């Protein structure tokens, strides 16, 4: 595991900071975050700095889907057996209130829980919603 | 005395395995105790008997209590709602410790589980309420019956239950 790079994410600092929120955000942010755990996205977003409002909308969509994706997982009984991890919740995939090795073994179950691309999507949802509001 | 005590007993796809006890600490979690008495005399019209034990892992517990749906998604407590976590004070010491199984802070239900082994890192998440008197070797037996995941062999079931005095 490798903790995002100091130049993908430069890159990702300037495609936001020129091309705005133009459609071609989209596909570069799918780009430079392949692979990545929740960590590695809030990363990634938090170094965007202004663009407050637009940052606020993604905020209110990643909100919104961490709901539903609970809403749609109803959290099981515990006492979680030995050598288990616990299901992620919709916090947990937005990596607010998960861990790096939490993200890791659910990305590494077999199956796994895919966290980092839960994310994502959920994540490219709200860019949709900026580059529709702004283009 | 101030702690009830209530028994189960066991049977194994209808055949009788033998009776566990439970001493509930009415004294430390009476709201917690309660229910559970409650349930496992069917005062309430609804309860333990003929419910069962659904998830059985082997070293670590026994859990049932889902009388409603017999699968760990449903249970409910005589008190018409999920209820809080009473307290923490006692712990999760060894075998035979009687606790409840949760989804989560503040939603008690019905279900609940009887250690097989020291879990001390439930301190905190699970209830503890009760400790088994009599008959931790049926719990031992029972545990036979489980999986790594839980799932059991057979059907253990509470074939009758009831308060002791």
């Amino acid at each position: 595991h490798q903790a995002i790079s100091p130049r993908t994410l430069n890159a990702w600092v300037k495609v936001v900071e020129e091309k705005a929120f133009s459609p071609e955000v989209i596909p570069m942010f799918s780009a430079l975050s392949e692979g990545a755990t929740p960590q590695d996205l809030n990363t990634m977003l938090n170094t965007v700095g202004g663009h407050q409002a637009a940052m606020q909308m993604l905020k209110e969509t990643i909100n919104e889907e961490a709901a539903e994706w609970d809403r749609l997982h109803p959290v099981a009984a515990a006492p979680i057996a030995p050598g288990q991890m616990r299901e992620p919740r919709g916090s947990d995939i937005a990596g607010t209130t998960s861990t790096l090795q939490e993200q890791i073994g659910w990305m590494t179950h077999n199956p796994p829980i895919p966290v980092g691309e839960i994310y994502k999507r959920w994540i490219i949802l709200g860019l949709n919603k900026i580059v529709r509001m702004y283009s | 005395m101030v702690n009830p005590t209530v028994f189960f007993d066991i049977a194994v796809d209808g055949e009788p395995l033998g009776r566990v006890s439970f001493e509930l600490f009415a004294d430390k979690v009476p709201k917690t105790a309660e229910n559970f008495r409650a349930l496992s005399t069917g005062e309430k019209g609804f309860g333990y008997k003929g419910s069962c034990f659904h998830r059985i892992i082997p070293g670590f517990m026994c859990q049932g209590g889902d009388f409603t749906r017999h699968n760990g998604t449903g249970g409910k407590s005589i008190y018409g709602e999920k209820f809080e976590d009473e307290n923490f004070i006692l712990k999760h010491t060894g075998p035979g410790i009687l606790s409840m199984a949760n989804a989560g802070p503040n939603t008690n239900g019905s279900q609940f589980f009887i250690c097989t082994a020291k879990t001390e890192w439930l301190d905190g998440k699970h209830v503890v309420f009760g400790k088994v008197k009599e008959g931790m070797n049926i719990v031992e037996a029972m545990e036979r019956f489980g999986s790594r995941n839980g799932k059991t062999s057979k059907k253990i079931t509470i074939a009758d239950c009831g308060q002791l005095e």
